[PDB]
RNA sequence: UCGCUACUACCGAUUGGAUGGUUUAGUGAGGCCCUCGGAUCGGCCCCGCCGGGGUGCCCUGGCGGAGCGCUGA
RNA sequence: UUAAAGUUGCUGCAGUUAAAAAGCUCGUAGUUGGAUCUCUCUCGGCCGAAGCGUUUACUUUGAAAAAAUUAGAGUGUUCAAAGCAGGCCGCCUGGAUACCGCAGCUAGGAAUAAUGGAAUAGGACCGCGGUUCUAUUUUGUUG
RNA sequence: UACCUGGUUGAUCCUGCCAGUAGCAUAUGCUUGUCUCAAAGAUUAAGCCAUGCAUGUCUAAGUACGCACGGCCGGUACAGUGAAACUGCGAAUGGCUCAUUAAAUCAGUUAUGGUUCCUUUGGUCGCUCGUACUUGGAUAACUGUGGUAAUUCUAGAGCUAAUACAUGCCGACGGGCGCUGACCCCCUUCGCGGGGGGGAUGCGUGCAUUUAUCAGUGGUGACUCUAGAUAACCUCGGGCCGAUCGCACGCCGGCGGCGACGACCCAUUCGAACGUCUGCCCUAUCAACUUUCGAUGGUAGUCGCCGUGCCUACCAUGGUGACCACGGGUGACGGGGAAUCAGGGUUCGAUUCCGGAGAGGGAGCCUGAGAAACGGCUACCACAUCCAAGGAAGGCAGCAGGCGCGCAAAUU
């Protein structure tokens, strides 16, 4: 190739979107933007797969040249934009907020939010530096540049930021006893309380986990996402409250269900 | 100058050797602060690079290159060319046909520091990675172990 | 055209690669700028990204820094002498970095003299300006005199540099790329440098 | 063994021909870089026809001529 | 072209007479090799943070491993190969899971197999002394 | 479904092969009613191509004096729709093919603390103490005169624009902070003197560039990191510090709200490029290979986006090999994968997904963030097109289609 790549294959595209194989050759190439290309739910299949507010792409133009969808407070009108983890999406024509969080299956969960909640969201600490005239930076997941943050504010820490202004209101330092998520690898979309961190230096950290029911797994470092102080997680939660059940559990759980109707 | 055997003059760039100070300062001792830093990755610096005269730039603990990738072990096999030396590693590869193994060996070129003498060919050295020094140079020594036949 | 690749060699071995793709574009080379002394010519080259370089042709000027002193000044270089690359590359009178040249000293010259309040360079001819003595024998008042008066202690320089401030002209190391970034700065020798760089000039002869 | 039929592989004077690939030496298009060069195109000056303002002088506008003038492309 | 072919033989073939052991011995690389030996010093509020135990090979575990394909769960395409859909009278529900040599990373085990640890004692552990460089605490601060 | 059967003898028991048996891929023969899915010029010729098509693009928001339009109003600079043309962006993606290629490509694993990056997203955008209520010259479209057998050839003349090309301020602007510092004041000594202050007058100053020196905000496993201080520098082939556009209209001549387009830099996204460890078929009727002409390393530099014998000068004599180097062959692009299958194994993978390579064969470039680009240019080699013989124009391994080659593959 003598440049960069606009196309996107079928088979190619991140499992999780759930695209189905006889529907086209192409996939929606998410544009460049805050959240990658494989950890990203472009707008397009948000609006039309998953809500089916839209039975084609063109209608999804339509409805976002209208103005209508707003991502953390502002209207965005590319329909592949890249939307992520955390972020708020807001329809006001039909009165919905939803927050992009990953299910226990590993997959973005349609999950609805009320108006106060999608007033602000969790951001984690990529990158902190000191610019010009000593003025400390930060830079986030969400590839937010923050000046001036609490000196106390360190790497892979969770703050909390106002849409409206997108300043620092609070934060949840990185320690054993807090609550997290895990936003990648083969734990995707599993919540429970760090315990241990074991220090590999010149390579990649390890962190254990261990869930409600006393279930326990480990991730690399740049796995984990720090929801809550504790116990007590600081935005809402999926169905799944992040647990993950054996495929024989699920299988009761489900058998019991079409019993239950008559 | 046993220190200046080359055209130009070599010197540790960050450090600076020309301070006029005083009178009694030449009077008194002529002998240069030396530069060194900590090669980090539970290793310890030799104390013959920080009490030592050497001008050398691909040494890791006092010159300009910076240790990180791969670390691994070797046998010393050749000492011949200059400030540099090639080591074998043998290792044993699984032909899974036969349920078996073979020996296969590597030999590769890697920098020796002044600050590692009085070494033989027979002893186990453990390498750094590092960036390009040269066409067929990527580690560079960072610890020296006496072979079996230890005084 | 010019390339930097590095299949066109030999294995480590010994053995006889076979390139498997053609020259590209992220792999030329160009051809030198032997910056010569002369009225300034710069020439600006579009490169990679689509950033500049400033290709020097000809230098007259340039800033050079007395590091004992602290002192950095413009200065016009005038001769090119030992070359530790090529000793080609002196009788062509061609600056690259790390070279030796010769400076002026006279803006060195006058920071000695109006800090210090000491003749320096002046041969023993008793040459005396109005001007001159106008910068070294002004009155100053009691604070002054005595703020210049406790710097005197420390106001000695070698014998080495001395004897070039005698011939006006000094000799400097170019301590930049002047085909790469189109100027010559620099620093002048002193102490055990100076020392071994007057061994092999006087070796040359 | 000798006599009769067919087909393969090999040796072979002819320093065999056809096809293609390597190189010694010499010549060497075209682009690129450097040193020159200067067909043309302006501007600021100098005079000649001359209006306005400020005060014989300057700022101006239409210009024409010409000077081995300087400067730019 | 695969099986049949235990007629290429690692599992797993043959060499007295059917095809086949070198005329004989030495000898380097390669391959193979006899018994034998039963976790802790400082710190943060009884535990963790930090050192390794000679080093490995081996074994179990963990995370990291594109989708499609393959194995496999659910689902009456009218059955099936397929597909990822669908179901109830606006709601309910999926789009699982397994496998992914070798090499590299991680944490437990210590049988089997290599390897080292004192024999001019330049040995371990304890208290004792001397030579040199040197810590920048203390003289409300500054020399 | 972990399988055998016929054939050497007058008859026997073996060794051993031949033949039979089942799938699977290409071709081919005969036959063919319904319905669902579905490969398809790879093999040989990466051979040659008639013809048509495959890459263009405008919003309220860069530039509208085409009556080209139905129609306002008539002193309204421009009502509106809008061809053409200037400007910007894209054309470096996609599609095709498998010739080259044997530690090369590629796969798993790592690093950039050794580089660049159009665009998206966020930060920054009165930080600099030195005509502005608007600056200058052109040139397209258009009008008119033309040349050539011929092309997406172009010349002269008369107009006219800019977010094209150039120039260039005000303001925040009052200062602050560093050096130089004539003169003035206070404490002490009898005094000289000592100590502590005030200061006119001048020279510099912000961020990016380049060189040198100094001390120790934040962070790494580790910086020669980030931030800081000081003396200077700062390329005319030149560095940032907005003379741009639309919509709503207002508050007390001033102040203004939403956007659009641009901006050095920082970070982010899409990458790309270099390196790290392990791994590939046959061949000794290939056993030594590399080093004159860089082979392994050192020192300094050139060039390069950067790390490196990438290249040069001066030095040293190294580097690989039976654990198979070097050389040769391959009907060799590499993987994900496919067929067969008791267990082990054998064979295939041109082919729609990922990576690589190429556009008849070599080579060289311009533009641009990105190309050594070929539906770009410039030469040479081989083919080949029109011609008034002067000249001009070429590249289907893109979609159809034709010729050729074949056992072998579809609709201009």
């Amino acid at each position: 190739a003598r440049g960069p790549k606009k196309h996107l294959k079928r088979v190619a595209a991140p499992k999780h979107w759930m695209l189905d194989k006889l529907t086209g050759v192409f996939a929606p190439r998410p544009s460049t933007g805050p959240h990658k290309l494989r950890e990203c739910l472009p707008l397009i299949i948000f609006l039309r797969n998953r809500l089916k507010y839209a039975l084609t792409g063109d209608e999804v133009k339509k409805i976002c040249m209208q103005r209508f969808i707003k991502i953390d407070g502002k209207v965005r009108t590319d329909i592949t934009y890249p939307a992520g983890f955390m972020d708020v999406i807001s329809i006001d024509k039909t009165g919905e907020n939803f927050r992009l969080i990953y299910d226990t299956k590993g997959r973005f969960a349609v999950h609805r939010i009320t108006p106060e909640e999608a007033k602000y969201k969790l951001c984690k600490v990529r990158k902190i530096f000191v610019g010009t005239k000593g003025i400390p930076h930060l830079v986030t997941h969400d590839a937010r540049t923050i000046r001036y943050p609490d000196p106390l504010i360190k790497v892979n820490d969770t703050i909390q930021i106002d849409l409206e202004t997108g300043k620092i209101t609070d934060f949840i330092k990185f320690d054993t006893g807090n609550l997290c998520m895990v936003t990648g690898g083969a734990n995707l979309g599993r919540i429970g309380v760090i315990t241990n961190r074991e220090r590999h230096p010149g390579s990649f950290d390890v962190v254990h986990v261990k869930d409600a029911n006393g279930n326990s797994f480990a991730t690399r470092l740049s796995n984990i996402f720090v929801i809550g102080k504790g116990n007590k997680p600081w935005i809402s939660l999926p169905r799944g409250k992040g647990i993950r059940l054996t495929i024989a559990e699920e299988r009761d759980k489900r058998l019991a269900a079409k019993q239950s109707s008559g | 100058a046993d220190i200046q055997t080359e055209r130009a003059y070599q010197k540790q760039p960050t450090i600076f050797q020309n301070k006029k100070r005083v009178l009694l300062g030449e009077t008194g001792k002529e002998k240069l602060p030396r530069y060194y830093k900590n090669i980090g990755l539970g290793f310890k610096t030799p104390k013959e690079a920080i009490e030592g005269t050497y001008i050398d730039k691909k040494c890791p603990f006092t010159g300009n290159v910076s240790i990180r990738g791969r670390i691994l072990s070797g046998v010393v096999t050749k000492m011949k060319m200059q400030r540099t030396i090639v080591i074998r590693r043998d290792y044993l590869h699984y032909i899974r046909k036969y349920n078996r193994f073979e020996k296969r060996h590597k030999n590769m070129s890697v920098h020796l520091s002044p600050c590692f003498r009085d070494v033989q060919i027979g002893d186990i050295v453990t390498v750094g990675e590092c960036r390009p020094l040269s066409k067929t140079v990527r580690f560079n020594v960072l610890k020296v172990t006496k072979a079996a036949g230890t005084k | 055209g010019i390339s930097r690749d590095n299949w066109h060699k030999r294995r480590k071995t010994g053995g006889k690669r076979k390139p498997y793709h053609k020259k590209r574009k992220y792999e030329l080379g160009r051809p030198a700028a032997n910056t010569k002394i002369g009225p300034r010519r710069i020439h600006t080259v579009r490169v990679r990204g689509g950033n500049k370089k400033y290709r020097a042709l000809r230098l007259d000027v340039g800033n050079f820094s007395w590091g004992s002193e602290c002192c950095t000044r413009k200065t016009r270089i005038i001769d090119v002498v030992y070359n530790a690359s090529n000793n080609e590359l002196v009788r062509t009178k061609t600056l690259v970095k790390n070279c030796i040249v010769l400076i002026d000293s006279t803006p060195y010259r006058q920071w000695y003299e109006s800090h210090y309040a000491l003749p320096l360079g002046r041969k023993k001819g008793a040459k005396l300006t109005p001007e001159e003595e106008e910068i070294l024998n002004k009155k100053r008042s009691k604070k002054i005199q005595k703020k210049y008066d406790e710097r005197k202690k420390n106001a000695k320089i070698s014998s080495l540099l001395e004897e070039q401030f005698q011939q006006g002209k000094l000799l400097a190391c170019i301590a930049s790329r002047p085909g790469q970034c189109g100027r010559a700065d620099g620093y002048v020798l002193e102490g055990k440098e100076l020392e071994f760089y007057l061994r092999k000039i006087k070796a040359r002869k």
